[PDB]
RNA sequence: CGCGACCUCAGAUCAGACGUGGCGACCCGCUGAAUUUAAGCAUAUUAGUCAGCGGAGGAAAAGAAACUAACCAGGAUUCCCUCAGUAACGGCGAGUGAACAGGGAAGAGCCCAGCGCCGAAUCCCCGCCCCGCGGCGGGGCGCGGGAAAUGUGGCGUACGGA
RNA sequence: CGCCGUUCCGAAGGGACGGGCGAUGGCCUCCGUUGCCCUCAGCCGAUCGAAAGGGAGUCGGGUUCAGAUCCCCGAAUCCG
C-alpha cells in the first residue's frame, strides 16, 4: 500500500487532491503522536508519510504541466514558465531562421564563384 | 471653447484595462497554507493541560505566518468545533503559539481526546 | 493662460519667423498659389494619382 | 528590551536554538570528531552584537 | 573622564542589520550600508581591499541557481527530454 | 539627387540661409531638455551616409552637451601633489563633447544600440548632436542580413567602449608613422607588449 | 463655430519586446597619484602605473591603407624573433625609447551613403488554412492595419561601376 | 558610479453631488452596478521622520512555579 508515483500516473486530479488529503490527515495525527509518547514505528512512519506527500504532489504539478504544454502547442504566445528557459544570453540569440538569411548580394556571389575541389601535381 | 481659467491642465484620456495575449505564470501558484500547514501540533506541556480543564482552551503551535482569522478557521474544519476566540502569541524560539477557546457548548477535555492529546 | 512649454515654443518660434530677417531663399515659400489655381492644380493632379496598393 | 522588532525576536531566536550541547551519539558516529559544540555562547561572557 | 567614565554613557546604535547583505553596517541616520552600500542599486566593492572581497565574492555563499547551470552547460542546455523510460 | 545638394548647401554654414536656420533651431533647442527623442532626422542626408535608414526600429535623439574644457574636480583647487599636477582650469578631457554626447544617449537608452552621432548646432553654451540609435529586437533589424551585426552582444555600448566612429577618434588609431602607439590595437596593448619582459626557457 | 489632413507633443496596469544587477584572471574607454631615483630638489623618474568610474566577450580590441617607402620596391589586422637598449627624448643629468625593412605563426575578405535605373519592385504587425513547432519559422489567402517618396528594396563602391 | 535640488525651467487632478446617453443585472416590482459624455474641482508637492510631542476607546475582583488593565468572572466603552 506504498504510494508509488507509476500507480499515479493516469489517475484523475480530484482523484489525487482526495488521495492527497487522506496523507495530510495522516502526517497531522503523527505529529500528535510524536508528541504524546507514540511508538517508533509511528515516528518512523513520518518520514513515509511526508515522501509520499511530496510524490502526490508531484505527479499533480506534472500532470498538469504536460496537459498546458499541449494546450499552448499552437499557440503563437505561451506562459513565461512555458518556455525553454536555457540561459538568459542563449534566450537572446538570433534563432535559426535569422542566422541563415544572407544577402541577395551574397546569395549570388555564392552560386557564380562557389570554392573549388582541386589538387597541385607533386 | 473658452478658458475661465489661466491654468492648463492635462486632460483626461482613455485609459484601457489590461488584455494579455498570454498570461505570464501557465498555472495559478497552490496554496501553501492550508489548514494542515496552519495547525502544527498541540501543545501538552503542565500550563497547557489547565488550559483544557479549567479555561476551556486547546493550546496549538501554528505557523507563525497564519492570523487569528486563519488559525479559526483551520480549527474548525480540522476538528469539526466552534471557536470563541483565538489568542497568539510568538514564543521566545519563534514558534507562534494559539489559545484556543471553544464555544460553551463543546468540552475542550472532550475535543482534546477527540485529537489524542489527553 | 500659462500653456504647456511645447505650446509656447511652437508659438514663439511662429513670432520669431516674423520677427527676424528671413533669407530671400527661405522666404519665398510664403508666396503661394491663391485656392483658386490650387484647386485647379491639384484638381488635374488629381487625375494623374499614383495606383494605389 | 522589551520593545522588540519580529526581526530582532526572530533573529534571537534563532541564536537560543544553536545554544544547546552536541547529541550524545554524534559520538558514535563512525568518522566522527567533535567532542562538543565549539560554538556555545553565553549571555554575560559574550554579546551578540546587535 | 574620557575613558572609563565616558564608556557608560554608549547605549545608541548607530548601524543595525541590513537586508541586502546581513551586516550590522546599516547605519540608521544615513539610511545607508557601510558594508554592501544599499540602498544603492550597484555593490559596493573596492581594489584596495581584496581581502573584503573574497569574503563575499561569488562562491562564498550557496550558489542556489549558478551550480545547476555548470551541471546543465555539461549537456548542452538540454530541455524539454527525458531518458528513454524503463 | 536631392541628396547632393542638401550636402553642399550644409557646407555653405556661413551664408545668409544656413545662418539663419542654425541660429533659429539652436534657440529652439535651447527650449528642450538636454536629451530628447526627435521624431526625424533634421539632417536627413548627413544621417542616411552614417548608417541611417528610414525604417522602423532606428531612432534619433537630441544630446545637449556643454561647452568648454575640464576643470579639474578637486576641492578649492588644492592637487595636493608637486607643481607639475596643480593644473585646475585649461585641462581638456581625453574625448570629444559629440564623444560624450553618444554616451549619454547610450546610457539613457540602454536597450538601443547606438550607431552614430552628428552635428546640429552650437552655441557659446552648448553643442547639440543628434544620435542615430538602433533597437536591436525590432524585426525590421534582427531580420535584414545587413544590420544583424549590431544585434549581437559583442556590441553592446559601442559608446562607451571608443568603438563609434566619434568614440575612436580619441583613441589615436590609424595607419602609418603617426600612430606608432597604437600598435596592437590600443595604447594599453602597445604598452603591455613594449613593456613586458619575455624570459624564454632558454635564454 | 464646426469638420478633416499633417506636424510637434502628451497619457495609458494598452499588445508584444527589450535594459538594469553580478563576476571581473584576461579585454576596451576614461580618470589618475604619491612613496621612489636623481645620494638635496622643483622639470624628469616613479607612470599613463596604484587607487577611482564605465562597458564587454569567450576571447576582446584591431583590421582590409588618406600605409611603408624611395628599392629592380612592398601591400589589411594581430602575435613571435630580430631590428634594439638602436634613431630619438632628457636639470642632454638620473633616466627614458619606438618604427621600417628581413624571418616566422596565421591568413579572408568585404558592405553602405553617394551618382543612377527599376510603376516602393521594400519592410513590420494582425486574422484565417497547411506544415513545423523547447532557437516562433516556411508556404498560401485577406479592397486586413501600419511603416516608408523628409527614400525601403534590387543592381552597384574606387580593385573602377553602369 | 552619480550629484544638486524639494516647488524650483513640469500638460503634476484618475476625483465628485448632480444631470444625459446606453450595457447588465436583483428582494427584476423599481432600485443598484457599470462605460461614456456633460458639469464641477487650488492646495502647490512622491515618500520617510518620534515605543517621552499630537493621536477615539477598560475599569474592578480572582487566578500562576513563572503572564496578565492581555487569562477567567463582572461591569463598560470607542471605532467601522
Ligand atoms: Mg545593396
Ligand atoms: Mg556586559
Ligand atoms: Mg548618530
Ligand atoms: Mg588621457
Ligand atoms: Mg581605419
Ligand atoms: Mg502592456
Ligand atoms: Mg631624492
Ligand atoms: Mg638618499
Ligand atoms: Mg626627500
Ligand atoms: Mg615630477
Ligand atoms: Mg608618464
Ligand atoms: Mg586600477
Ligand atoms: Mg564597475
Ligand atoms: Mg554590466
Ligand atoms: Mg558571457
Ligand atoms: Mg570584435
Ligand atoms: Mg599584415
Ligand atoms: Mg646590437
Ligand atoms: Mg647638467
Ligand atoms: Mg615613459
Ligand atoms: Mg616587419
Ligand atoms: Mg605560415
Ligand atoms: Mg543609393
Ligand atoms: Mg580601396
Ligand atoms: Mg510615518
Ligand atoms: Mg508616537
Ligand atoms: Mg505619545
Ligand atoms: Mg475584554
Ligand atoms: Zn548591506
Amino acid at each position: 500500500a506504498k504510494i508509488k508515483a507509476r500507480d499515479l500516473r493516469g489517475k484523475k486530479k480530484e482523484e489525487l487532491l482526495k488521495q492527497l488529503d487522506d496523507l495530510k490527515v495522516e502526517l497531522s495525527q503523527l505529529r500528535v503522536a510524536k508528541v504524546t509518547g507514540g511508538a517508533a514505528s509511528k515516528l518512523s512512519k513520518i518520514r513515509v508519510v511526508r515522501k509520499s506527500i511530496a510524490r502526490v504532489l508531484t505527479v499533480i504539478n506534472q500532470t498538469q504541466k504536460e496537459n498546458l504544454r499541449k494546450f499552448y502547442k499552437g499557440k503563437k504566445y505561451k506562459p513565461l514558465d512555458l518556455r525553454p528557459k536555457k540561459t538568459r544570453a542563449m534566450r537572446r540569440r538570433l534563432n535559426k531562421h535569422e542566422e541563415s538569411l544572407k544577402t541577395k548580394k551574397q546569395q549570388r556571389k555564392e552560386r557564380l564563384y562557389p570554392l573549388r575541389k582541386y589538387a597541385v601535381k607533386a | 471653447k473658452i478658458r475661465t481659467s489661466p491654468t492648463f491642465r492635462r486632460p483626461k484620456t482613455l485609459r484601457l484595462r489590461r488584455q494579455p495575449k498570454y498570461p505570464r505564470k501557465s498555472a495559478p501558484r497552490r496554496n501553501k497554507l492550508d489548514h494542515y500547514a496552519i495547525i502544527k501540533f498541540p501543545l501538552t506541556t503542565e500550563s497547557a493541560m489547565k488550559k483544557i480543564e479549567d479555561n476551556n482552551t486547546l493550546v496549538f503551535i501554528v505557523d507563525v505566518k497564519a492570523n487569528k482569522h486563519q488559525i479559526k478557521q483551520a480549527v474548525k474544519k480540522l476538528y469539526d468545533i466552534d471557536v470563541a476566540k483565538v489568542n497568539t502569541l510568538i514564543r521566545p524560539d519563534g514558534e507562534k503559539k494559539a489559545y484556543v477557546r471553544l464555544a460553551p457548548d463543546y468540552d475542550a477535555l472532550d475535543v482534546a481526546n477527540k485529537i489524542g492529546i489527553i | 493662460v500659462k500653456w504647456p512649454r511645447y505650446i509656447r515654443l511652437q508659438r514663439q518660434r511662429a513670432i520669431l519667423y516674423k520677427r527676424l530677417k528671413v533669407p530671400p531663399a527661405i522666404n519665398q515659400f510664403t508666396q503661394v498659389l491663391d485656392r483658386q489655381t490650387a484647386t485647379q492644380l491639384l484638381k488635374l493632379a488629381h487625375k494623374y494619382r499614383p495606383e494605389t496598393k | 528590551s522589551s520593545h522588540k522588532t519580529f526581526r530582532i525576536k526572530r533573529f534571537l531566536a534563532k541564536k537560543q536554538k544553536q545554544n544547546r550541547p552536541i547529541p550524545q551519539w554524534i559520538w558514535m558516529k563512525t568518522g566522527n570528531k567533535i567532542r562538543y559544540n565549539s560554538k556555545r555562547r553565553h549571555w554575560r561572557r559574550t554579546k551578540l552584537g546587535l | 573622564t574620557k575613558g572609563t567614565s565616558s564608556f557608560g554613557k554608549r547605549r545608541n546604535k548607530t548601524h543595525t542589520l541590513c537586508r541586502r547583505c546581513g551586516s550590522k553596517a546599516y547605519h540608521l541616520q544615513k539610511s545607508t550600508c557601510g558594508k554592501c552600500g544599499y540602498p544603492a542599486k550597484r555593490k559596493r566593492k573596492y581594489n584596495w581591499s581584496a581581502k573584503a572581497k573574497r569574503r563575499n565574492t561569488t562562491g562564498t555563499g550557496r550558489m542556489r541557481h549558478l551550480k545547476i547551470v555548470y551541471r546543465r552547460f555539461r549537456h548542452g542546455f538540454r530541455e524539454g527530454t527525458t531518458p528513454k523510460p524503463k | 539627387g536631392a541628396y547632393k545638394y542638401i550636402q553642399e548647401l550644409w557646407r555653405k554654414k556661413q551664408s545668409d540661409v544656413m545662418r539663419f536656420l542654425l541660429r533659429v533651431r539652436c534657440w529652439q533647442y535651447r527650449q528642450l531638455s538636454a536629451l530628447h527623442r526627435a521624431p526625424r532626422p533634421t539632417r536627413p542626408d548627413k544621417a542616411r551616409r552614417l548608417g541611417y535608414k528610414a525604417k522602423q526600429g532606428y531612432v534619433i535623439y537630441r544630446i545637449r552637451v556643454r561647452r568648454g574644457g575640464r576643470k579639474r574636480p578637486v576641492p578649492k583647487g588644492a592637487t595636493y601633489g608637486k607643481p607639475v599636477h596643480h593644473g585646475v582650469n585649461q585641462l581638456k578631457f581625453a574625448r570629444s563633447l559629440q564623444s560624450v554626447a553618444e554616451e549619454r544617449a547610450g546610457r539613457h537608452c540602454g536597450a538601443l544600440r547606438v550607431l552614430n552621432s552628428y552635428w546640429v548646432g552650437e552655441d557659446s553654451t552648448y553643442k547639440f548632436f543628434e544620435v542615430i540609435l538602433i533597437d536591436p529586437f525590432h524585426k525590421a533589424i534582427r531580420r535584414n542580413p545587413d544590420t544583424q551585426w549590431i544585434t549581437k552582444p559583442v556590441h553592446k555600448h559601442r559608446e562607451m567602449r571608443g568603438l563609434t566612429s566619434a568614440g575612436r577618434k580619441s583613441r589615436g588609431l590609424g595607419k602609418g608613422h603617426k600612430f606608432h602607439h597604437t600598435i596592437g590595437g590600443s595604447r594599453r596593448a602597445a604598452w603591455r607588449r613594449r613593456n613586458t619582459l619575455q624570459l624564454h626557457r632558454y635564454r
